[PDB]
């Protein structure tokens, strides 16, 4: 209902301002804290079909371009496996009780 | 056409002769570019069958 | 004809590749068809060694071990 | 002769005088849009027309009407430059007056109230640049002209392939500009059928019934009448004597006591003549002849009131009896002949399932919208709404015109809808074609091919916006309260604005201008496309439409078309071509009246040109211009042959008009095979500009036109003397004759300086004029990129030798001397725009601050306190342009990392480094930085520095304006005051500000003083308002996307020179890729000791037949000869006489050319400069097909001191020994296309990966791996290599496990693979199993 | 998964699945509320439609995705894929450890190698480089190794020279047709961004030099190295699999070289003299005393292996030219002098390699071919062959042929004017005379150009 309420104002104010109300303009018109315009206006958007075609009409579709950011680079994982050998080596360099206490 | 190209490339070709050569050119490019696709399709069918 | 002969293939995974996928999958799914691989296309699809060339040694060694003691 | 022509003149071979000179090349683009947005006080196309169409909008019966008054386009929010920098669209607000009237309920019509809402705003429509371009987002964009099937009626064949019985078929098609298609077609049974759009087939007559025609009137329409009389008793007949043609006597034909024809004797022209001259109106026929004859109208029994026979029924000997005894004297029958007049419609009725109008309407409505129950009002509404509604249907003007014309009508203009007469006429014509009289048209003809352009299309999209606003207005006017709402609350902004924005922003015809090159620009702006909306597709249409047609002559260039997926679906516009009044393509011609060739020009369209006989561009006439030979090669109707002396109606205007600006720029084109010429004109558009714009040494004479007409250069608005010349600006003092009385004046040209182009090349203007120089109106003030002194230089000509050099030239390969890379001539300047975005995450806002986790002092050095790189700082790959950091909290580390941090006491930051760094390997100098900020967020340090700087620069510039202007005006006041009251020394003493008080004796000069006063003060305040406006435009926070707080754009200028791997080509379609860059030491040299720049492989010359590239070489050498000689005589400093002599000698050249020449030119100051400009080489113009000849070239070589062969002795720079045989050396113009090798080059080891299916994907512009396809797989399969293939499709790509497990082994020194299963197939399993299909992996 | 600007993007299946859920749940509700039949039926049909749309869309109504006209992609469309019949193995797959670029010549190369841009080889072999850097202990850890090669420290180039040596790379061109479309080469580190490709191989790839690009792939696993070297290697395919004829046949410049080399003019320096052997024949030529082509008798020693696995030798005075004499130095062992004594056209120069292969075996044929290429390029370069505008000779009799043939057409035309011949027969006649004329001019210019 809030979103709709914003739309209503944006309609008159579209030609009334001759350009369009500033992003903070509809904010004063509305009751609440008014910085909420950004959040509400953003979250209100509908997700884009991951099958949305881009370029060439070719089978390249939007979803094909979305990379995995949750993965871990091999150039790193190698250094994890290496760091194991590192700290494991250096933990053989102290007394067994210092080693036990540090590994603990 | 019953009036061939009487000139050649060492000499100049006039407007008409060149305009008439153009069709042969475009049909050449089109035909070859198509025969590439035909060849490919054929190899496809072939490796599929073997 | 070649395009006709390519139609019949024991392996359904192979057929699903170059033929009409939907029909092949259904028509195989009813008979409970069991794909044994044994071919190139299917092995490429499933991502293991090609039953030819360098790989021919492997598959052979596997093919004879199969249906045997 | 002009002023920059005195600087340099191009020696022009060729004979044919130019009767007409090349027009404005940008014509189409500007004219179209000029028509779109404009005020036209009538229905002629424009915003006015599109308004008058959908308007006025009345509600549904409610008598609340909204009409349209007038519209206006407000001044642009930002001008072109600012709009380019900021990134917004160059557009004007559309303000339209609407009038809302409310009629008193239960009228005579009168209004309760009418509110006129002043100019409600709908949308902002984009504006076209003076150069015919649009700026959508900060980017110059061109909308390609479209080529489609012209609206009207069209008759086709479809012989052959259908049914394989031959017999052809005949179909007509009515194609409206808007609305449904109406198709008519025959079938193998000769039954006429009709289909609306592509829909279900219906028997033709079923439409006629819907027009309210009973069967009797259909027969009455399509067939003639055979009259039968029963007079006395037993069967007479009316006979039109022509009816007996093509038929054999079925009985004794006798009348008037004289027997004209016996039984079994076919009736020929003799019998017919006899009957005609003996005038036999009525003859006696047997009762059995009507056994086949079909009755025309209905027949009833007068007494019993019962139907004897229905209309269109076959009579029998018994039926005749039953209608005879009823007292019927007359029987009307159809006139039917299986040869001449066909019995088609009659048999069409027998396949017609319907009876009356309502029946037909039912079968039509159920055809268009099937499955749903039909209604009377529904069928009527639909059928009336299809072709008969002013709303849903238009052929417009072109449509109505072609329609009426093709129907052999008189009226060239008429209603925009269909009439019963129209449909009936079309059917009649189709039947006439099936009957043998008349022919079918063809689609490829350019009379059936219509040309749209930006304006028309934009009009269409705006129209669509207006219909979707119409629905809204009616929807609101449904429930409305009287005086509260007004024409604002209804009409929205977004719908129209998004219609137009969706057009210019994304459309197959809307594309980024290709600006790497003036030729590229100008050849893009003239372009045609049969693709896009309302056009065909590559997949759809075959070779017929792609192919060159005889009608393409002089209209579309035969040799310039793309070579690829779409060939001939584009082409290009010809040189002299123009859009026809109706929108067709017409070409210039010379009218030959009687036996004289008149120089009067005449423009002929595709259909206009058809019947006339047209002469050749190449022909021999003399004196009065009478044809020398008794017969000359000409083309009349669709073909070319020898034609008699005086037959010819017309003649070609130019030797050029067949080709296009691109093809017209190829010298010695006549000597090149069409394929290679095509490729040549195709690649010439790809030439990247060079650092020093050179000039073509070998040329055409079009280059001047291409240079000037394209906006790359800066042309004088008015003539005068240059007051000031700077690398920044140029100020010209206007002559009084060209000058307006008020404001006095000077014309100030602000030059474009180094800035980003669309292709990321450098676009920069340089002044070609010097301080205090005379300039003429229409003269080049400053050259753009790749233009020299008003001509077009797309590259640099150079010394070339044809000979194999150690295989380094092997295929097309090019071998280039080090002298070239050292001279920095083929060097190129690239301008790249890199961006940095500061977004908003739930974790926090991103900072542009210079405080960056994990960077050395060397890293943070090149950045200021604010985090942005300094202007002018040279950077390379990895350098930080803009420091940026985004919050990521709580890293969540592991045990050994925790121990590590414990020992080394490091605080692992809550912030991650997002900073924009120069992409790998690219290196250049920073020429600019821009900072966009959300309106309301505090501008940072650097951005503020920038704002103050820009402010001061603005004030300085505006002040300069006002100063030069004011001085210019007061200098005029000083001059006018001196007439009638001259005081010379007295006037300039007192302060200049106090001058305006002093008057003058009675005269118009007092009123001139008045004028200068008014305009003075006008400028004075205009400065003020302009300054205020500029300041506000600087300070306003630009509106950005959601989530982005601020954006920093850095502009890098990289200078790349030339390296092996770069693509190079001549204008002749000869490609090459530089192989080795060889030392000047190893270069083949001549006896004089002068090395050669490039060594071309001769083997490339014979096979691909382009012989022009050789001629171009030869003449080129010759040209250089004329240069060298002069270079010596200038270095001799002989005197003006010797130089003048030699130059004139050059400019004459032995006989019969059209050039003329000097000594009208000032013998000292002007001549020496010309000689100075010629010393590099002597520029030559070879007209396209009018170009030079071997003899002329050899003669110029005689003047050169150089051999006739064009070949000399060359010595290997290595052994110093000679080369057997002479080798061809000369000067070839060579282009650097931008394929440049450090763009194309890519490599990847282990990069990012796609989420949906785990596969290699570039996310960093760190490129995704190469795609290994099916064919490559087969290639691996032919070899015995299993492991290469497995590793190819498993570990190197698709295996999320195997890839890393591989990497660790690759570093460990163990080469193996533990493959696992590719994730693609593993996903496919889930996809299959997601259905009701169980797919399992068995056994072990 | 989320995007930039806080926007979201998702597969269409959700839109589909969601529907199937909703309606399904609604149906359950309509059961517990005891709805009339007409309602629950409609709900059942709707559920059927939703499920159908989910599984395979387009077999009933073709439902459209939210706010977007384009029909939403269903599971059957997920399986089928597109570009005709391609299942993501079939169309292609992105692959790590690979690259590509514009290609250039590199005639200096042996047939078994290829020029590889330094930077490309650096980025390609990166993991190998990392492992080798800390194998010798030049880098403390893998991280430090990365920092080293990323800094491009001078020491890494030599390590790259190590990891490159015995380690073949696969080269591929765009239109792969037969198996020769991919071939293995030994990498040669080369400054510059272009790939260098041996000329003799340019035939197999159908690769011009006009800007065609080639792709490189690294054979990671040991088995891939040995597969590449023993199968996909350049030297291991010298023959087309289609027919036993050599695909390594010299292309253009080289054959013009050998052609210009062994050929003879009528009179030239050194004509008629005699020399001890090919050595002093070349010595005669380079010093400028004797012409490259002149009729000369020289003593040669040829070989025939015609004994049993054994090379016979025989010496004689052969009547040959200077060029053929010089060229003979290259021809290995058991080949007869008869093979080089001819004019050496593109056809004969192929049968040379062929006979060499069917006689001496693989290795000699390889090295022979290489030598033939080198000498071809060299001597062709020496020859100073070129093309001028006067190199193309038009017959002197052309205009006359044109004129007579032009008389013929006006003759047949005059016959058509008088009705002596029908239109079609006329057409055929005129066309025949013009064709014949063309043949005449062709066989004029052929004689003049050829023997004059
Ligand atoms: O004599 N024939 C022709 N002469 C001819 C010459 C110039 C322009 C137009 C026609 C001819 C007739 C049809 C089609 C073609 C074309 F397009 F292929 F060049 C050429
Ligand atoms: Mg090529």
């Amino acid at each position: 209902e809030t979103i709709n309420k914003l739309n209503r104002i944006s309609r008159q104010m579209l030609q009334e301002m001759g350009r369009e109300p500033t992003p903070e303009e509809l904010a004063e018109r509305m009751l609440m804290p008014e910085d909420k315009i950004r959040k509400v206006l953003k979250i209100a958007k509908e997700p884009i079909s991951m099958e949305t075609p881009i370029g060439d009409d070719e089978d390249s579709h939007l979803g094909d371009f979305i990379e995995d950011t949750t993965l871990e680079l091999p150039l790193d994982s190698a250094t994890t496996e290496s760091l194991r050998a590192a700290t494991h080596d250096v933990l053989a360099g102290l007394t067994a009780r210092e080693a036990k206490v540090l590994r603990m | 056409i019953e009036t061939p190209i009487t000139a050649n490339f060492r000499e100049g070709l006039n407007v008409l002769q060149y305009f008439i050569s153009t069709h042969g050119a475009r049909k050449g490019l089109a035909d070859t570019a198509l025969k590439t696709a035909n060849s490919g399709y054929l190899t496809r069918r072939l490796v599929d069958v073997a | 004809g070649i395009t006709k002969a390519s139609l019949a293939t024991e392996s359904f995974i192979s057929a699903a590749s170059f033929q009409e996928t939907t029909r092949v999958l259904t028509e195989a799914a009813v008979a409970g068809k069991r794909d044994e691989l044994r071919g190139l296309k299917e092995n490429v699809i499933v991502g293991r060694l090609i039953p030819a060339g360098t790989g021919y040694a492997y598959h052979q060694d596997r093919m004879r071990r199969r249906a045997a003691g | 002769y002009s002023y920059t022509e005195k600087k340099r003149i191009r020696k022009d071979f060729g004979k044919r005088p130019q009767v007409l000179d090349v027009p404005y090349l940008l014509s189409i683009q500007l004219d179209s849009f000029q028509k779109f947005i404009e005020q036209d006080p009538e229905g002629q196309y424009g915003l006015e027309a599109a308004f008058r169409s959908v308007f006025p909008i009345q509600s549904y019966s409610g008598n609340s009407e909204l009409q349209y008054v007038s519209y206006r386009l407000g001044e642009p929010v930002f001008d072109v430059q600012e709009c380019q920098i900021r990134g917004v669209t160059y557009s004007a607000p559309l303000r339209v007056k609407l009038r809302l009237v409310i009629y008193e309920r239960e009228a005579p019509e009168g209004t309760v109230k009418d509110i006129k809402e002043q100019e409600v705003y709908m949308g902002e429509i984009p504006l076209m640049t003076d150069n015919g371009t649009f700026v959508i987002n900060g980017t110059e964009r061109v909308i390609v002209s479209q080529l489609h099937r012209s609206p009207g009626v069209f008759f086709d064949s479809d012989k052959g392939k259908t049914h394989s019985s031959g017999k052809v078929l005949y179909n007509a098609r009515i194609i409206p500009y808007r609305g449904s298609w109406l198709d008519f077609e025959f079938d193998p049974k000769d039954n006429l059928f009709v289909r609306i759009d592509r829909r279900r087939k219906l028997p033709a007559t079923i439409i006629l019934r819907a027009l309210n025609y009973t069967t009797e009137q259909i027969l009455d329409l399509f067939f003639e009448k055979v009259i039968f009389e029963i007079r006395d008793n037993k069967l007479q007949m009316e006979l039109v004597p022509e009816r007996l043609r093509g038929e054999t006597a079925s009985f004794d034909i006798e009348a008037n006591g004289k027997v004209y024809v016996e039984k079994g004797r076919r009736i020929t022209a003799r019998h017919i003549r006899q009957l005609e001259k003996d005038d036999v109106k009525l003859i006696e026929v047997p009762v059995e002849y009507i056994a086949g004859k079909v009755v025309a109208k209905d027949y009833i029994d007068e007494s019993t009131g019962e139907l004897i026979c229905a209309a269109n029924m076959e009579l029998s000997l018994d039926l005749l009896a039953k209608l005879s005894q009823s007292g019927h004297k007359r029987i009307e029958t159809l006139f039917t002949n299986d040869l001449d007049h066909g019995p088609y419609i009659s048999e069409t009725l027998r396949v017609d399932p319907t009876n009356d109008r309502l029946s037909a309407l039912v079968e039509i409505y159920r055809m268009m919208r099937p499955g749903e129950p039909p209604t009377r009002e529904a069928a009527e509404s639909l059928f009336e709404n299809l072709f008969f509604s002013e709303d849903r249907y238009d052929l417009s003007a072109v449509g109505r015109m072609k329609f009426n014309r093709s129907l052999l009508r008189e009226e060239i203009e008429g209603s925009g809808i269909l009439s019963k007469d129209d449909i009936i006429d079309v059917m009649k014509k189709l039947i006439d074609i099936r009957n043998g009289k008349g022919e079918v048209d063809d689609i490829d003809h350019l009379g059936n091919r219509r040309i749209r352009s930006v304006g028309e299309m934009a009009e269409n999209q705006f129209r669509v916006g207006l219909v979707r606003v119409e629905r809204a207005v009616k929807e609101r006017l449904s429930l409305g309260d009287l005086d509260t709402l007004m024409p604002q609350d209804m009409i929205n902004a977004k719908p129209i604005s998004a219609a137009v924005k969706e057009f210019f922003g994304s459309s197959q015809l809307s594309q980024f201008m290709d600006q790497n090159n003036p030729l590229s620009e100008i050849t893009h702006k003239r372009r045609i496309s049969a693709l896009g909306p309302g056009g065909l597709t590559r997949e759809r249409a075959g070779f017929e439409v792609r192919d060159v047609h005889p009608t393409h002559y002089g209209r579309v260039c035969p040799i310039e078309t793309p070579e690829g997926p779409n060939i001939g679906l584009i082409n290009s516009l010809s040189v002299y071509a123009q859009t026809n009044e109706y929108g067709f393509l017409e070409t210039p011609y010379r009218k030959v009246t009687d036996g004289v060739v008149t120089d009067e020009i005449h423009y002929l369209s595709a259909i206009e040109e058809g019947n006339y006989v047209i002469a050749q561009a190449n022909s021999n006439l003399d004196e009065e211009g009478h044809f020398v030979e008794d017969l000359v090669t000409c083309r009349s109707k669709g073909e070319s042959s020898l034609f008699s002396r005086d037959q010819v109606d017309y003649m070609d205007v130019s030797t050029q008009q067949v080709v296009s600006v691109g093809a017209s720029l190829i010298p010695f084109l006549e000597h090149d095979d069409a394929n290679r010429a095509l490729m040549g004109a195709n690649m010439q558009r790809q030439a990247v500009p060079t650092l020093r714009a050179d000039k073509p040494l070998v040329g055409t004479g079009m280059e001047r036109a291409v240079a000037v007409d394209s906006g790359v250069t800066a042309v004088a608005k008015r003539g005068g003397v240059v007051q000031y010349v700077d690398a920044s600006r140029i100020v010209i003092k206007v002559n009084e004759d060209e000058m307006y009385p008020g404001e006095a004046g000077i014309d100030i040209y602000n030059l474009t300086k180094y800035t980003r182009s669309n292709q990321n090349t450098c676009i920069n203007q340089m002044p070609c004029v010097s301080l205090g120089e005379p300039v003429e109106r229409g003269d080049v003030l400053a050259d753009g990129p790749s233009t020299d002194l008003g001509e077009l230089a797309l590259g640099q000509n150079m010394r070339v030798a044809f000979m194999p050099w150690n295989g380094y030239n092997f295929e097309d390969s090019i071998l280039v001397s080090e002298r070239v890379v050292q001279e920095d001539r083929f060097t190129t300047i690239h301008i790249q725009e890199l961006a940095c975005v500061s977004r908003d995450t739930k974790l926090g806002p991103e900072e542009i601050t210079a405080d960056i986790p994990n960077v050395g002092e060397a890293a943070l050095s090149k950045l200021d306190e604010s985090g942005i790189v300094y202007i002018g700082a040279e950077v390379t790959g990895g350098d930080i342009l803009v420091g940026k950091v985004t919050p990521k909290g709580e890293t969540q580390l592991t045990p050994e990392e925790k121990l590590l941090r414990a020992i080394f006491g490091e605080k692992a930051s809550d912030v991650k480094d997002s900073s924009l760094r120069v992409p790998n390997g690219v290196s250049g100098t920073v020429i600019d930085v821009q900072v966009f900020t959300r309106d309301g967020v505090e501008k940072d340090k650097r951005a503020l520095e920038i704002e103050e700087m820009q402010l001061k620069q603005a004030k300085k510039d505006l002040s300069e304006e006002l100063q030069i202007l004011e001085a210019g005006l007061f200098s005029r006041i000083r001059a006018v005051l001196v007439a009638g009251g001259v005081e010379a020394e007295k006037l300039d003493k007192l302060p200049r500000d106090r001058w305006l008080e002093l008057g003058l004796t009675d005269e118009e000069k007092q009123n001139q003083l008045e004028q200068l006063a008014e305009q003075y003060d006008e400028l004075k305040h205009e400065f003020e308002k302009k300054l205020e406006a500029k300041r506000r435009k600087i300070t306003q926070g630009d509106d950005l996307a959601p989530g982005v707080l601020k954006i920093v754009k850095v502009y890098l200028a990289v200078k790349r020179r030339i390296q092996p791997g770069d693509k190079m080509a001549g204008r002749h379609g000869n490609k090459g890729v530089i192989s080795k860059i060889n030392p000047i030491e190893d270069m083949p040299y001549d006896e004089n000791g002068t090395p050669v720049d490039i060594v071309l492989n001769p083997l490339g010359v014979p096979s691909r037949m382009n012989i022009g590239q050789i001629l171009e070489t030869h003449l080129g050498m010759a040209a250089k000869g004329i240069g060298d000689k002069i270079n010596a005589m200038l270095k001799q400093q002989q005197e003006v006489a010797k130089l003048r002599e030699f130059i004139q000698r050059a400019y004459d050249l032995g006989a019969d050319v059209r050039q003329k020449v000097d000594l009208s030119t000032f013998s000292d100051e002007e001549v020496m400069r010309l000689a100075e400009n010629l010393r590099k080489g002597m520029p030559i113009a070879t007209p396209v097909f009018d170009g030079a000849k071997e003899a002329e070239i050899k003669e110029l070589l005689k003047l050169g001191d150089l051999p006739t062969s064009g070949q000399i002795r060359l010595y290997d720079g290595r052994t110093g020994e000679q080369f057997e045989r002479p080798v061809t050396v000369g000067y070839m113009y060579m282009l650097k296309l931008n394929h440049l090798v450090d763009d194309k080059m890519h490599a990847r080891s282990t990069g990012s990966y796609s989420l949906v299916t785990q596969q290699p994907l570039g996310g960093k512009a760190q490129f995704g791996g190469q795609r290994f396809g099916e064919m490559e797989v087969w290639a691996l399969e032919a070899y015995g290599a299993a492991y290469t293939l497995q590793e190819m499709l498993t570990v190197k790509s698709d295996d999320v496990n195997g890839r890393t497990k591989m990497y660790k082994n690759i570093v460990d020194g163990n080469h193996q693979m533990e493959p696992g299963m590719p994730e693609s197939f593993n996903v496919l399993l889930k996809e299959i199993r997601s259905l009701g299909i169980n797919i399992e992996l068995e056994d072990e | 998964v989320p995007l930039d600007g806080g926007r979201f993007a998702t597969s269409d299946l959700n839109d589909l699945y969601r529907r199937v859920i909703n309606r399904n749940n609604r149906l359950k509700r309509l059961l517990d509320l005891a709805a009339p039949d007409i309602i629950v039926r409609n709900e059942k049909r709707m559920l059927q439609e939703a499920v159908d749309a989910l599984l395979d869309n387009g077999r009933r109504g073709r439902a459209i995705t939210g706010s977007n006209k384009r029909p939403l992609k269903s599971l059957a469309d997920m399986i089928k894929g597109k570009q005709g019949r391609f299942r993501q193995n079939l169309l292609g797959k992105r692959v790590d450890y690979s690259g590509r670029s514009v290609i250039t010549v590199g005639p200096y190369l042996r047939l078994h190698q290829c020029g590889l841009p330094k930077k490309m080889a650096l980025e390609l072999f990166k993991p190998f480089i990392y492992g080798k850097l800390e194998l010798r202990g030049l880098a403390t850890t893998i991280k430090a190794a990365k920092k080293m090669v990323e800094r491009e420290e001078a020491v890494v180039w030599d390590i790259l020279d190590e990891v490159i040596r015995e380690h073949p790379v696969l080269l591929n061109r765009a239109p792969t047709l037969h198996r020769l479309g991919i071939q293995a080469f030994e990498p040669v580190l080369i400054e510059g961004k272009a790939i260098q490709l041996h000329p003799l191989v340019c035939a197999a790839y159908n690769a011009d030099f006009d800007g065609d690009q080639m792709a490189v792939h690294v054979p990671l696993t040991l088995e891939a190295q040995l597969e590449a070297r023993a199968l996909m290697m350049s030297t291991n395919n010298i023959l087309s699999p289609a027919n036993g004829e050599p695909i390594i046949v010299p292309s253009q410049d080289v054959v013009l070289g050998l052609y210009y080399m062994t050929r003879d003019c009528v009179n030239a320096k050194g004509e008629g003299m005699v020399l001890t052997g090919p050595k002093e024949a070349e010595r005669l030529y380079r010093s400028g005393l004797a012409s490259l082509h002149a009729r000369v008798k020289v003593r040669i020693t040829e070989y025939e292996k015609d004994a049993n696995g054994e090379l016979v030798a025989k010496t004689s005075l052969k009547d040959t030219t200077v060029g053929r004499a010089i060229l003979w130095m290259i021809v290995p062992k058991g080949l007869p002098y008869s093979i080089v004594n001819q004019a050496l056209g593109k056809k004969a120069i192929s049968k040379m390699l062929n006979t060499c292969y069917r006689i001496l075996g693989l290795k000699p044929t390889v090295i022979f071919a290489d030598q033939i290429m080198y000498t071809g390029f060299a001597y062709a370069a020496r020859s100073g062959a070129s093309v001028g505008i006067d190199d193309m000779v038009i017959p002197e009799k052309k205009h006359e042929i044109i004129s007579e043939a032009e008389a013929e057409v006006a003759e047949i035309q005059e016959q058509f004017q008088s009705g002596l011949v029908t239109a079609g027969e006329r057409y055929n006649k005129v066309i025949d005379i013009w064709a014949a004329a063309n043949d005449r001019v062709s066989k004029a210019m052929m004689d003049n150009l050829q023997t004059e």
